[PDB]
């Protein structure tokens, strides 16, 4: 039964694949899983290195073969939109949920049945998560717990020692953009800049913005403690007349004379200039003037500018000029004929960098700048790329907790109890089918493929830590007491993850466990692979 | 190049199982997916019948008329898709032994399959219940059966609304000894047209009764709504006039223009003024209109419409009152827009509309859709269509058959039953539909996970003894009744699924040969 | 999935210094019948069509143009010769 | 047929960490780790390098052979870049870094087959690196000062230049000193303002000859020919000199400009015009008291003949740095036009000259004790073309080195010859054993990389390492008059050839290390091994 240039798979040998395929896809990614995981490379052809633990870019950077498996890691990247986390989790997720589904059709349970019982487990599994999670304090001042998020966040992607360094600056760039009133915040007010010359371990949080280009004259001010910010779209670059006209000398002396009369134009804008300058705080102590022009600035009058103390930038992007207006609470002005005190701004410690390679200018220190930079340092690529993820991964997960004030202790108490639970309730409630429980008990025990790869990868013994937390959790449970256990991947014992300070986002748990659910149900319910024209 | 004799009937018979193979466990509440690999790299795990069949190449003739087969089906009725073409392909299988290991002719076959179409058409009315297709209580009830599990859900009072002043609009409901019964001819495909407008909501839908024009007009800002509306259907342009004769307008000379120009202003002010001699609130002109016209017309309170079709103004009469005329000194003042709430031309969405609707029914509605994006106003528009189809269904004959494989293992029966007195050489063929029907019920099994033999078996056994209406329970996968598990469908459904399906068997059957050549 | 070379070439160990060695005798095979009074004349076609005809061994490693990447040693120092003394590059 | 499991990903066999992914890498690097291992030390060994281009040079710098290797195994670029690492804001430690990384991948290997996992294992490297990192600020003896002094700057000069060219380390080391004491401000104690620029030194190299007739010259070495009449200035001091980049020729027109002749009166009208107006260009540099004109373009028929008559000498510089770095010893500005050599943008030289260095002429701007030029030339002879060129390799060493005594305590200096690295074992050992469970194992293990380097310096000296390292390890493993060491911490390697016996003390030499170049190699050989242990597999795909 099948046409020529064609192909089907159509006894159980579709379901074989299928899992195979899966498996695979676990027996990779699931070495990224905890922050005791391994770091996967991937090279791009050209001769480009970059490392990563992140499941999205794992998914979505390296190509697969095994169509199945594609299906899993595009359904798996989705996620990176909903969550922003906890792919690398449903590929784990998929990965077992398959296994002991095949372990049950192995004997003679329809796809089906499992598929009933996998949404019987679901729906639970919501109930649990919500009885399961922790409220967290609606203030946003607590700083300490927002430390513990960015930490449990950084510590999966680093090397523990950029912890110490990003955590902090994930932490309070986050906060920094938080809007009073505790209402919402948006984290693409956090700038993510990279520069190189300097070690990862420097990477540091500017309070305002980080501009390019700098200064182009050897007097140009070091640091200025305030200043006040022209924000100009004029050139004052050397002017040529707008219509014909020409140099017309019998001496050289009256040929630079004349070019001198035309050069007069630009020294008239910058006197209105400079007279804005001495109006506003011109003699005063501990005060100077920076320009931002748009535009470029003749050498001739940034030699005028150095002279008079004031800080000249030329050809500013577009980019910088719109937020600079923000942050400076200046304006632009398009024409220097209505310049007036009325169009400048003000920032506090204005400096430069110079770096080997390249300067920077720093505006810090603004009244209400409504936005944060972060430098992230370093000698190569590979390390830039890594950084760089992590400071976004960290700065999501913050964002996320400000946003849901949801929080459920991890370090796999979630995963771990929730198994615990559905056994169960299964058995409680038996509301489901006699064969159906087949499906939820392949799910509670597809559950423990997290706490168990966590702890693969730390190098202790995947059982033992199982039996302590169970041993932990039947004395809570005979104690009428709440208790949350988890395993601590230093240590090898159980740990209480409340202390340790290790916590799961409400959206990633959510997510994770219906995605990998639906995923893992689709592969299953899939009774015939066709092949035509392929 | 050529296959002839048993070979082509093998591959004819081997080619349908094949397609029907593709789709076999994509049937019922609980359908399986399928993964189908593109050329191009990617592959889908879609359970949907006809993308599947669409979405897979074949190469036997055979094949392609079963993909021909479900095209067919959709255009006739709403559904019976994979039916129609699991069916089909069983009814082949079951004659397979028949046409080949016992060598009965193929024009035996035939017949006796043509025999089993008349005796399983009759069944299907036996086992059918009536409905009261005047009640729209009883007609929502049902159409929600194709809404559910769909976005608008929600909205369902709205969509089964549309759909029963849709359908009842455009159905022939009369009987009488002198033209005859239509049997409730309705044609939900043209005469109630769908437009998707942005903004509003789901259960901002509406149904229009006239004609809507999409065309712009002269002056976009008109009052909001016309009280006293009275428009005029005129193919005449507004122009410089000609006679009769063959002559050209030639110019060379630079002043000599504004003869014809003048000339023009006094016979298009001239023709502009018979036009508004019945004060008319709407102009229509199907031939151009000049500009001095434009300003002529609108200056006085008047929209103006340019350049519109015979086959627009021919609807527009229907439902303004408005004759059509040649020329402009042709126009009555019996052209008026009476019997007429209101004409409106507000703009939605930043686009001009111009509705025409009155207090009557052309056999024809329209039906607004409304929502917030385009991706809400597909999903009204594709499940409002669902709720069309089954209103069709429904109101296109006042019965519907038991589900759940009932009414196919009824067919069995009966026609292994009659097999018993159809005596000769039919008799074996004819048994061939009997078995073919099972493939319905024994499907619903295999997705529920339960033994195709013991659990038909069990059905086989309520329908020798019992109730017609036993059929299986799509979730638990027991042998119940369609009474408390209704599951009831059109029985124009079950009507088409069983001719079209003994149609093509019927077809490939008499394909002895298959001759390639230009 | 990675290699290290892709057609690039590298050779180490002593093994390569004895193979350096035999490729620099080998331009002393070519030049030690040179030495002296009576010392042998070369027969050099050069890419040009010409002949080459000459006993000096400076003429003759000039033309020669060992390829060997560590027998051009034995061509450098022999024009260091020519150079600052002008005489003895045979030697 | 034969099947294949875990092989999913565009058909690639991609090793897993159970398939020996991380030892595999290793092995990878070992071909690079024997290369550079035979390198590092005063007897180190030299490698040819044939260029795809088709030129053939000898060279001891592993450096160098990694920027001329194509490298494409990942693993190896791992620690190329960390090469590039010692070359960034450093000017030594490249041999350090890629010896010791692969010694502690070959040692993590080791402790890989006994089950000890490559996370408990780069976790242990981390601890004995801080650990490292801190005992090293103790093992200071002296420290540099900082005062420019000629015999200051030599101690840490010789060591520099020791292990890339050995047996003319005095005469190279007089060359660099000399040089850099010349470029150095005299100052004390002054680190708010950032000076010497290793461009401020620039190398130049003629064939024939040797180093005995090597000298320095104050100021800058050009290639190009005085073009004009006048070869040389006179013996006067400040000299007025003018530089041009606009070619000293007939001024052009932005626009069209062409001149088209159709009677013999306008040949001679216009001839006459473009002679009168490059006099008047030539006159108008003149008449500013030019004596010597320097162009970044060519010069014109018409313009020598008017320079030549006003006496200026003409000299062609047509490359922008050498213009820039004219700036530096003159102090003229080039001129972006012709004819207008402001005052203000003319330089002063007190002598320009033309020498023979090598048998080769060349055009030398100087000065003699007086308007003293920020630039220094090192002036470099020899017969034999791959000896020459890598000496000026060596050269550039010792310049870059000194850059490295930066304001952050850069004049720490450490005993050199090993004996820093056999001190680091005794004292990175304790820390393993004080340290309770699995990290002892890899602490250990860290400990025992630090012993190739005492191991490599005898190799490359001859010397039999069975012989050679327990005598290292007893001079140092001694009993002392109290709890610190004081006679013992100089004990190292005696890079002499001897036949016998023996370790030589650090004082005997001089030879000391700087702590900014140690500590720094330190943190990256450490990341580049955990780096490649870290990665227990490659996928390739398409970005």
């Amino acid at each position: 039964l099948l046409n020529p240039k064609a192909e089907s798979l159509r006894r159980d040998a579709a379901l074989k694949v299928n899992v195979t395929s899966a498996e695979g896809l676990q027996s990779v990614l699931e070495t990224n899983l905890g922050p005791k995981g391994t770091l996967k490379m991937l090279v791009d052809g050209a001769g480009n290195i970059k490392l990563t633990k992140d499941g999205k870019v794992l998914l979505t950077e390296m190509q697969i073969q095994s169509p199945t498996a594609v299906l899993i890691a595009r359904a798996a990247a989705a996620q990176d939109e909903i969550t922003g986390d906890g792919t690398t989790t449903v590929v784990c997720l998929v990965g077992e949920l398959l296994r002991q589904a095949h372990r049950f059709i192995q004997e003679g349970v329809h796809p089906r049945i499992i598929t009933d019982g996998f949404e019987i487990a679901r729906k639970e599994s919501m109930k649990f998560l919500d009885e399961f999670k922790i409220s967290k304090t609606n203030l946003s001042n607590d700083r300490e717990f927002l430390l513990q998020v960015a930490r449990s966040s950084l510590l999966t992607k680093v090397d523990a020692d950029l912890t110490e360094v990003l955590t902090p600056i994930v932490t309070d760039a986050v906060l920094s953009v938080y809007d009073a009133q505790a209402d919402n915040l948006d984290l693409h007010m956090v700038e993510i800049m990279q520069m190189q010359h300097l070690s990862p371990k420097d990477t540091t949080f500017i309070k305002g913005l980080v501009l390019d280009h700098g200064g182009r004259h050897p007097d140009m001010p070091t640091r200025v403690k305030n200043a006040y910010v022209l924000i100009l779209n004029v050139s004052l670059e050397y002017e040529k007349t707008e219509v014909n006209s020409g140099f017309f000398y019998s001496s050289a002396d009256q040929r630079d004379k004349l070019a001198a009369s035309e050069r007069k134009f630009v020294d008239a804008k910058l006197k209105k200039i400079i007279d804005l300058k001495n109006e506003v705080c011109g003699m005063d102590p501990d005060k100077g003037f920076v320009i931002i022009n748009q535009k470029g600035i003749d050498p001739m009058s940034l030699d005028v500018f150095a002279k008079h103390n004031i800080l000249a930038l030329r050809r500013a992007k577009r980019r910088n000029m719109e937020r600079l207006q923000l942050v400076t609470g200046g304006e632009a002005q398009n024409s220097v004929e209505d310049l007036s005190p009325q169009i400048l701004g003000f920032s506090g410690l204005v400096y430069q960098e110079t770096i080997g390679e390249e300067k920077f200018t720093y505006v810090t220190e603004n009244t209400d700048p409504k936005s944060c930079t972060i430098l992230i340092k370093g000698s190569t690529h590979y390390a830039l790329a890594q950084t760089k993820d992590a400071v976004r991964d960290g700065l999501r997960a913050v964002a996320n907790v400000l946003k849901d004030k949801n929080i459920i202790p991890g370090a796999g108490a979630f995963y771990i109890a929730l198994s615990r639970y559905l056994r169960s309730a299964n058995m409680n409630k038996l509301g489901a089918k006699g064969k159906t429980k087949t499906g939820i008990e392949a799910f509670a025990e597809a559950l423990l493929v997290i706490p168990k790869t966590l702890v693969k990868n730390s190098g202790f013994d995947p059982l033992d830590v199982l039996a302590m937390v169970e041993d932990e959790l039947d004395d809570a449970q005979d104690s009428d007491e709440t208790r949350y256990v988890g395993v601590d991947l230093n240590i090898g014992d159980s740990c209480d993850p409340t202390i340790e300070g290790i916590w799961d986002s409400y959206r990633v748990l959510r997510n994770a466990i219906t995605g990998a659910t639906g995923i893992a149900s689709n592969l299953l319910l899939c009774d015939e692979l066709l092949r035509a024209g392929r | 190049e050529r296959t002839t004799g048993r070979q082509a009937q093998i591959s004819n018979i081997t080619a349908a199982k094949a397609v029907a193979d593709v789709i076999r466990t994509c049937l019922g509440p609980k359908a399986m997916l399928k993964m189908l690999l593109d050329p191009m790299g990617g592959l889908v795990l879609t359970n949907d019948g006809h993308a599947i069949l669409r979405e897979i190449d074949v190469a036997h003739p055979a094949a392609k008329s079963m993909l021909e087969l479900s095209r067919t089906q959709d255009e006739e009725v709403g559904d019976g898709t994979t039916t129609v073409i699991i069916l089909a392909g069983e009814i082949l299988a079951q004659c397979a032994p028949y046409l080949i290991e016992k060598n009965i002719h193929p024009v035996i076959i035939i017949q006796a399959l043509k025999k089993a179409l008349t005796d399983a058409l009759e069944v299907i009315k036996q086992v059918s219940k009536p409905v009261d297709v005047e009640n729209d209580a009883a007609m929502k009830k049902l159409i929600q059966a194709s809404i559910g599990t769909k976005y608008v859900i929600h909205w369902s009072e709205k969509m089964c609304e549309l759909a029963l002043d849709a359908v009842k609009t455009v159905r022939k409901d009369l009987g009488q000894t002198v033209e005859g019964e239509p049997n409730f001819e309705i044609d939900i495909k043209r005469y109630v047209r769908v437009e998707k407008i942005p903004g509003g909501d789901v259960l901002d839908s509406r149904v229009l009764k006239g004609v809507l024009l999409n065309k712009d007009v002269v002056h976009p800002k008109m009052s909001r709504h016309i009280e006293n509306p009275r428009v005029v259907l005129l193919d005449c342009p507004l122009e410089y006039k000609k006679g009769e004769s063959q002559t050209n307008i030639e110019i060379e000379k630079e002043e000599d223009w504004n003869r014809i120009l003048q000339i023009e202003e006094e016979q298009v002010q001239l023709m502009c003024e018979q036009i508004l001699a019945v004060r008319p609130t709407l102009v229509i002109t199907e031939k151009g209109v000049s500009d001095l016209a434009q300003h002529y017309l609108l200056k006085g309170g008047c929209s103006v419409l340019r350049r519109v079709k015979k086959s627009d103004n021919n609807r527009i009469a229907r439902v303004t009152g408005a004759t059509i005329v040649n020329r402009v000194e042709d126009l009555k003042e019996s052209d008026v827009g009476t019997n007429c709430g209101l004409f409106k031309v507000e703009m939605i969405g930043d686009e001009y509309f111009s509705f025409l609707d009155n207090c009557k029914e052309p056999k024809a509605c329209t039906i607004m859709l409304r929502g917030g994006s385009k991706d809400i106003l597909n999903e009204i528009d594709r499940n409002l269509q669902d709720a069309m189809a089954v209103a069709r269904n429904v109101m296109l004959s006042p019965s519907l058959s038991p589900g759940g494989g009932a009414t196919e293992m009824a067919v069995s029966v009966k026609l292994a039953e009659k097999a018993k007195q159809l005596e000769g050489i039919q008799q074996w063929p004819y048994q061939a539909v009997a078995d073919a029907m099972e493939c319905i019920p024994r499907t619903l099994i295999q997705n529920a996970g339960g033994d195709p033999i013991r659990l038909l078996s069990q059905l086989r056994a309520k329908h020798a003894q019992g109730n017609f209406t036993t059929g299986i329970d799509g979730d638990k996968g027991k042998i119940v009744d369609m009474v408390s598990y209704g599951i009831w469908e059109p029985e124009v459904i079950k009507q088409q699924s069983v001719k079209t399906a003994i149609e093509s068997a019927c077809l490939l059957l008499r394909v002895d040969d298959i001759v390639s050549g230009v | 999935i990675v290699v290290l070379k892709e057609g690039t070439d590298a050779s180490q160990g002593k093994g390569q210094i004895i193979s350096n060695i035999n490729a620099c005798v080998a331009v002393q095979e070519a030049l030690k019948p040179t030495l002296g009074p009576l010392g042998s004349d070369i027969l050099i076609v050069t890419s040009n069509q010409k002949t080459t005809i000459s006993n000096d061994g400076a003429t003759i490693l000039k033309l020669l143009d060992v390829v060997h990447p560590a027998a051009k040693t034995l061509v450098d120092i022999s024009r260091a010769q020519d150079a600052e003394v002008g005489d003895g590059t045979t030697s | 047929q034969n099947p294949n499991a875990g092989l999913f990903k565009q058909g690639y066999n991609s090793y897993s960490n159970a398939d020996g992914q991380i030892i595999k890498s290793i092995a990878a690097i070992r071909e690079l780790h024997q290369m550079c291992l035979t390198s590092m030390g005063p007897c180190g060994r030299n490698k040819i390098i044939v260029n795809h281009l088709g030129k053939i040079i000898i060279t001891n710098d592993a450096a160098t052979m990694l920027r001329e290797l194509d490298i494409v195994h990942p693993a190896v670029k791992v620690l190329v870049m960390a090469t590039e690492q010692q070359k960034i804001d450093m000017g030594d430690g490249t041999n350090l870094v890629m010896i010791l990384a692969g010694e502690l991948l070959n040692v993590s290997e080791k402790l890989i087959s006994m089950g000890l996992s490559a996370v408990e294992i780069i976790q242990g490297y981390n601890m004995a690196r801080k650990f490292t990192l801190k005992e090293l600020d103790e093992m200071v003896v002296g420290e540099i000062t900082d005062k420019n002094d000629k015999n200051e700057l030599l101690k840490m000069i010789k060591p520099v230049i020791s292990s890339k060219k050995y047996g003319s380390e005095d005469i190279l080391s007089e060359l660099v000193s000399e040089a850099v004491s010349h470029v150095l401000p005299v100052a004390q104690q002054a680190g708010e303002i950032p000076y010497f620029n290793v461009d401020s030194i620039r190398v130049v190299k003629i064939m024939g000859g040797s180093l005995s007739n090597s000298t320095v010259i104050k100021g800058m070495v050009f290639n190009r020919e005085p073009e004009g009449h006048v070869k040389s200035l006179s013996e006067d001091k400040k000299h007025k000199v003018a530089v041009f980049t606009c070619p000293l020729d007939i001024a052009n027109t932005e626009t069209k400009g062409t001149v088209l002749l159709h009677n013999a009166q306008e040949m001679l009208d216009f001839s006459k015009g473009e002679e009168k107006q490059i006099d008047a260009m030539m006159k108008e540099i003149a008449d500013m008291g030019v004596e010597c004109i320097v162009a970044g373009a060519g010069v014109g028929e018409l313009a020598l003949h008017y320079l030549n008559r006003y006496g200026i000498l003409v000299l062609k510089v047509p490359s922008k740095f050498e213009l820039r770095r004219l700036c530096r010893v003159c102090g003229a500005t080039p001129l972006p036009r012709l004819g207008a050599p402001t005052p203000e943008e003319l330089g002063l030289v007190e002598t320009v000259k033309t020498m023979e260095i090598g048998g080769d002429r060349v055009t030398v701007f100087k000065q003699e004790q007086g308007e003293i030029s920020r630039t220094s030339t090192i002036i470099l002879r020899g017969a034999t073309q791959n000896n020459l060129d890598d000496i000026e390799r060596a050269i550039d060493d010792g310049v870059a080195a000194v850059k490295g005594l930066m304001k952050p305590s850069g004049g720490k200096l450490l005993p050199g010859a090993g004996a820093t690295e056999i001190e680091l074992i005794s004292r990175i050992t304790k820390y393993g054993e004080r340290t309770p469970g699995l990290l002892q194992l890899a602490i250990k293990q860290f400990a025992v990389a630090f012993e190739v380097v005492p191991r490599t310096l005898a190799e490359t000296a001859g010397l039999d390492v069975n012989e050679v390292l327990p005598n290292l390890y007893a001079a140092h493993n001694v009993t002392e008059p109290g709890a610190v060491k004081t006679d013992h911490l100089y004990k190292g390697v005696d890079i002499d050839g001897e036949s016998d016996e023996g370790v030589k003390d650090i004082r005997e030499e001089n030879i000391y290390d700087m702590l900014a170049t140690k500590k720094f190699a330190i943190n990256v050989a450490t990341e580049a091994a955990t780096t490649v242990l870290s990665i227990d597999q490659i996928i390739m795909a398409k970005k």
